[PDB]
């Protein structure tokens, strides 16, 4: 629901969230910028990836004034951002598909609206199939009732879904995990009208929002190999960054 | 060296 008591990690994360209005003209603006246009591509294409970039800028932005996180060294900080990059940004996709959803179509972070339709005879079968796989998972929170509260802790649980070895700071990252997981846990146990195990069938979603990003980064992967992704975009050097 | 490290490294 709303709530008289919600923890306090989500309150200050609900404060911590980006404009969505200014994310968009930004990116807009972004998007503005002429660009050298390659004549063996449809120049939608190079656009969307910039779209892409500009999304996971505002998101790196988001991340750097996060709790815990700004308390972190530069060498943990890029450690978890390349762990989790694919899935905040898919995860991003999904909830504006919650937001603001008409089932016939997905919505862009720019504002413009593409029809299934439209992916269906336009796209390949791996695009294609993480559309509507991506839709499954959006009908899936709908169901479950996902909230803005529920959306922000869910975030940062992916942000510091990693193993502890790989990181410097052992002691301030595993608390946040364990304290992210209370926050969602106790909001859930206090909010969920419904029957069911709502802090449980949450994190159920995150290991299909993991899933989905790895095809996402295989799609990715397979325009690389193919010389199809712009010079110096952000995404592959993400995806080309040592895995932990 | 890289744009997420650049990144990171802004002043505002
Ligand atoms: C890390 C994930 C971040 C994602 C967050 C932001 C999500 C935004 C999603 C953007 C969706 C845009 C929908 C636009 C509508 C549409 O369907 O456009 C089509 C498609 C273009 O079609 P394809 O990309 O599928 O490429 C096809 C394909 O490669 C064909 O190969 P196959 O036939 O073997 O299947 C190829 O045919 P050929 O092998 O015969 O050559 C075909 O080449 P050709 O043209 O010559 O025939 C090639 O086109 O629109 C695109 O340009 C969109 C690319 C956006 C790039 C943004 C980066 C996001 C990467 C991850 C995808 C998002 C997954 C969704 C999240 C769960």
């Amino acid at each position: 629901s709303g709530g008289p008591n919600v923890p306090e990690l989500i309150l200050q994360l609900l404060q911590l969230e980006p404009d969505e209005d200014q994310v968009r003209a930004r990116i807009l603006g972004s998007l503005q910028e002429p660009t050298k246009s390659r004549p063996d591509q449809p120049a939608a294409f190079g656009l969307l990836c910039r779209m892409a970039d500009q999304t996971f800028i505002s998101i790196v932005d988001w991340a750097r004034r996060c709790m815990v996180f700004k308390e972190l060294e530069v060498a943990d900080q890029m450690t978890l951002l390349q762990n989790c990059w694919s899935e905040l940004l898919v995860f991003d996709h999904i909830y504006r598909q919650v937001q603001h959803g008409k089932e016939g179509s997905i919505l862009l972070v720019t504002g413009q609206e593409v029809e299934l339709t439209t992916v269906a005879t336009q796209a390949g079968s791996l695009l294609h199939s993480l559309v509507l796989r991506a839709q499954e998972l959006v009908l899936q929170l709908l169901a479950l009732q996902l909230d803005r509260q529920e959306f922000v802790c869910l975030k940062f649980i992916i942000l510091f879904s990693l193993d502890l070895k790989f990181l410097n700071n052992h002691i301030l990252v595993k608390d946040a995990q364990e304290k992210a997981n209370a926050a969602l846990l106790d909001y859930t146990l206090c909010h969920y009208p419904h029957s069911g195990d709502k802090f449980q069938q949450l994190l159920l979603c995150l290991v299909e929002v993991r899933a989905l990003s790895m095809q996402a980064k295989e799609y990715l992967y397979h325009k690389h190999l193919g010389n199809e992704m712009p010079r110096n975009n952000l995404l592959i050097e993400m995806l080309q960054a040592k895995q932990t | 060296p890289s744009l997420l490290k650049k990144l990171l490294l802004a002043p505002a």
